[PDB]
């Protein structure tokens, strides 16, 4: 916990800390990949790695990071999400728009399950840490690197589990079996953002826009 | 990926 | 290790082994769908849940259960798969095919991170049985039995981890993080098996064709 | 409603 300390993903967390509803939720997207990229920076290590592997990293794991994000700040609301536009999305308002499939699926996969656990904002860092060092991301320059430094992540987790939640000896493996769920999730997600673009009939920003182009 | 290399550089 | 031991779940394992690549892959596909029906059936108290339950998680795994066992018949093999069909399907055979993308996420996500840490049939058999208990599978009557289930396979298999390698104390999460990729792999496999079926230029056998219709 | 797949869950 030397060389990845739990702390320091803490405060990467803290530092970031927030008519169609499809538009607002896109507009949010948008919003959210600026500070996105701020977050990425203070995780350690992030910025040491040469800047061609820092951008296949958030080109690969933008989805699933917004996400986990967006659905640990969703907790304490009741049937939909929190955007960090500020506006409270309902689970009707997203059925009555046509992506009821989807916010459901990040309700109950993930919503819920992450207040049923009382996840952390600490757990979720290095669960966001995690998937940002993703080593399987084609392109990268030194895949054992970001091998490397997926592994102190996640042994820095692990004692944080151990420690702050003794009482409960499967945490971090039921913490880390959420990937899955966001994996799936994030590119169902993906696959909606393409057609909106592809319709056109959906306001998408630069930023939203540069994230949505082949490689 | 112009805004993503602006981005992350400052 | 008392309801869930790694031993019947090894037992499963070792009880069930065994011109157009595509059409010889889905051939190979089809065969192992009955054998994967009595490979569940032998995993503890899988074959105790209701019909309706059983037959769900088998629908939502099968792609990412099938992917696991012949990845890691692989790990052998020097670049390609061996098909349970006894044939080898090279790298440059299936690139041939039009399906290199994918068999290369195959290869180098699953059979080479396999091989490297020279993943054991126990190790295997417990992911494969954490894959099939999915409590976020659609249908499911009691899903909290089926999550449970889950946390007695992975708390199993870290006693076993801790046992049986010591020497590296992040083994344990090294084995769940490959389930992502799985998944990753699973869903863009489920596509193509689409595709064929769709464009009807491929041969699909009877069960191969029942997995892949609505449910 | 899947035939097959109920056929060989039984035996
Ligand atoms: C197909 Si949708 C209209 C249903 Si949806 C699963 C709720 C969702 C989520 C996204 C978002 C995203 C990211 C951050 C925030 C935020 O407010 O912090 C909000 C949304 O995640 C992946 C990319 O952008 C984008 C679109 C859609
Ligand atoms: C699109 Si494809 C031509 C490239 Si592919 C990732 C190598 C693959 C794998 C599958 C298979 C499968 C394959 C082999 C066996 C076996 O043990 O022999 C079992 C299952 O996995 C999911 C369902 O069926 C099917 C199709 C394709």
């Amino acid at each position: 916990n030397e060389d990845m300390p739990v702390e320091r993903i803490l405060e990467a967390e803290l530092a970031v800390e927030p008519n169609d509803p499809v538009t607002n939720i896109c507009q949010a997207a948008d919003k959210q990949l600026f500070t996105l990229v701020e977050w990425a920076k203070r995780i350690p290590h992030f910025s040491e790695l040469p800047l061609d592997d820092q951008v296949i990293l958030l080109r690969a794991g933008w989805n699933e990071l917004l996400i986990a994000s967006f659905s640990h700040r969703s907790i304490a609301v009741k049937d939909g999400i929190l955007l960090a536009t500020g506006l409270h999305v309902h689970r009707n308002s997203a059925h009555s728009a046509g992506v009821g499939a989807i916010f459901d699926r990040v309700l109950t996969e993930l919503v819920s399950k992450m207040r049923d656990m009382q996840m952390d904002k600490t757990e979720l860092g290095c669960l966001r840490a995690i998937v940002l060092f993703n080593p399987d991301s084609k392109g990268l320059s030194n895949p054992a690197e970001v091998e490397a430094l997926r592994e102190k992540v996640y042994a820095s987790l692990e004692a944080y589990c151990k420690h702050k939640y003794p009482e409960q000896p499967g945490r971090f493996a039921k913490l880390l079996l959420r990937l899955p769920a966001l994996r799936s999730i994030g590119l169902k997600c993906l696959e909606h953002l393409f057609f909106f673009k592809l319709i056109g009939d959906t306001p998408i920003d630069t930023f939203l826009m540069e994230m949505l182009e082949a490689p | 990926h112009k805004i993503l290399h602006r981005l992350l550089q400052d």
